[PDB]
């Protein structure tokens, strides 16, 4: 019943500020702890700070201190203001209660980087499929910025055998990846597959029906 | 100005083993059992296993053992399974009095060793649509393999490419502690458009020999 | 009065 949820976060551009919000569910604040950490792509944990939600109280990191502000204006929410940011600040942003529940986390980009929606194009199943074997099948999402998209398969229906795989950054400053999936190769004429791509940063939404060439 | 040193910074075990990692803290936790671990997996929060050094947090098992106090630490993790698989932290807490008040160690990644398992290998051709915008990505696919180290070339009417592809590696498996792996190839619409073979060849510790998938371009 | 914050559920401080 009790949840944490961040939200407010996006692409800024360096030197730019940006407030975090973290919204309470299922309980309100009665005195306790509530603190925000925060995760570079690919690197550990990270304390910010927290606020005693009863007096206003506020602890910070040491490297945190004055440019990044947490308030709490509500029974059921806290802020985290920051300012002057920078590459360095580009991170996952996790609030918590007493460092026991979590937030899923937002993510913040710092970049004068354009907003930009993916391509998706079919990844086919092969015509030398062995028929009593499996077949491979996928979808190329292809020159987006920021992070994240997500891809679902068949609206949620199919996941056994999906692979996702992590976004590779090209020279170009895009990102892309592929999602794929294994299934029987005598159920591709008969099933119908499709990958759901999500890339709300730039409002996209894009569903491939991926069959044989 | 707290430190909380995490080691080691990886370590590897099989189903059934035991791993160790500990933190130690240049201060003195604030009470002396002021200490966290945690497991996240990617894409995931943080989850708390143990608090106050020792304290089993909700539905945790019993193979995950805190121990220590003060300025040392231990997270003993036995019977390892699949699902541990991840990163693990420890947390520090502290008199915000007189210093700063919390601090993560670094980080242990844990492996689950197992035994080798080959790669089921498929190519993908660029599609019709792509083609039209002057970029040709032809897709490897490597699923489901054991251990991580896979070499995968390819080849355009036979000769080597290098230079214009790029990886991207799973995290391992929580169920069965394998990898997927692909590796995209990118021509201009004029290159690919040179070439009849594209193949995509896998080395990898459980292929009796190199595998090799291979497409004619426009069959 | 508070001296720390407390890691996991209980007690916040
Ligand atoms: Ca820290």
């Amino acid at each position: 019943q009790e949840q944490l949820e961040e939200s407010g976060g996006g692409l800024v551009q360096p030197e730019g500020s940006l407030t975090l919000t973290c919204k309470a569910s299922g309980f309100s604040f009665s005195a306790i702890a509530m603190c925000w950490v925060r995760q570079a792509p690919g690197k550990g944990l990270e304390w910010i700070g927290c606020i005693a939600t009863d007096t206003g109280s506020t602890y910070y990191a040491n490297w945190a201190k004055g440019r990044f502000t947490i308030s709490n204006p509500s029974s059921t929410t806290v802020t985290l203001q920051m300012t002057s940011l920078t590459a360095a600040d580009t991170a996952t942003y996790f609030c918590a209660r007493n460092f026991y529940l979590w937030g899923p986390g937002t993510l913040v980009t710092v970049s004068s980087a354009s907003t930009k929606g993916p391509s998706v194009f079919p990844l086919a199943p092969s015509s030398k499929s062995t028929s009593g074997g499996t077949a491979a099948l996928g979808c190329l999402v292809k020159d987006y910025f920021p992070e994240p998209v997500t891809v679902s398969w068949n609206s949620g229906a199919l996941t056994s055998g999906v692979h996702t795989f992590p976004a590779v950054l090209q020279s170009s400053g895009l990102y892309s990846l592929s999602s794929v999936v294994t299934v029987p190769s005598s159920s591709l004429g008969t099933q119908t597959y499709i990958c759901n791509v999500n890339h709300k940063p730039s409002n996209t939404k894009v569903d491939k029906k991926v069959e044989p060439k | 100005a707290q430190v909380l040193t995490q080691t080691p910074s990886s370590v590897s075990a099989a189903v059934g083993g035991t791993v160790t990692i500990k933190c130690q803290s240049s201060q003195s936790v604030y009470p002396n059992n002021n200490l966290g671990w945690y497991q996240q997996k990617p894409g995931q929060p943080p989850k708390l296993l143990i608090y106050e050094a020792s304290t089993l947090a909700s539905g945790v098992p019993s193979r995950f053992k805190g121990s220590g106090s003060g300025t040392q630490f231990t997270l003993t993790i036995s019977d390892l399974e699949c699902d541990d698989a991840a990163t693990y932290y420890c947390l520090g807490a502290y008199d915000f009095t007189v210093a700063e008040g919390a601090a993560f160690g670094g980080g242990t990644e844990v492996v689950v060793k197992r035994t080798v398992a080959a790669p089921s290998v498929f190519i993908f051709p660029p599609s019709d649509e792509q083609l039209k915008s002057g970029t040709a990505s032809v897709v490897c696919l490597l699923n489901n393999f054991y251990p991580r180290e896979a070499k995968v070339q390819w080849k355009v009417d036979n000769a080597l490419q290098s230079g214009n592809s790029q990886e991207s590696v799973t995290e391992q498996d929580s169920k069965d502690s394998t990898y997927s792996l692909s590796s995209t190839l990118t021509l201009s619409k004029a290159d690919y458009e040179k070439h009849k073979v594209y193949a995509c060849e896998v080395t990898h510790q459980g292929l009796s020999s190199p595998v090799t998938k291979s497409f004619n371009r426009g069959e | 009065t508070r001296k720390s914050i407390h890691i996991g559920p209980g007690r916040a401080f």
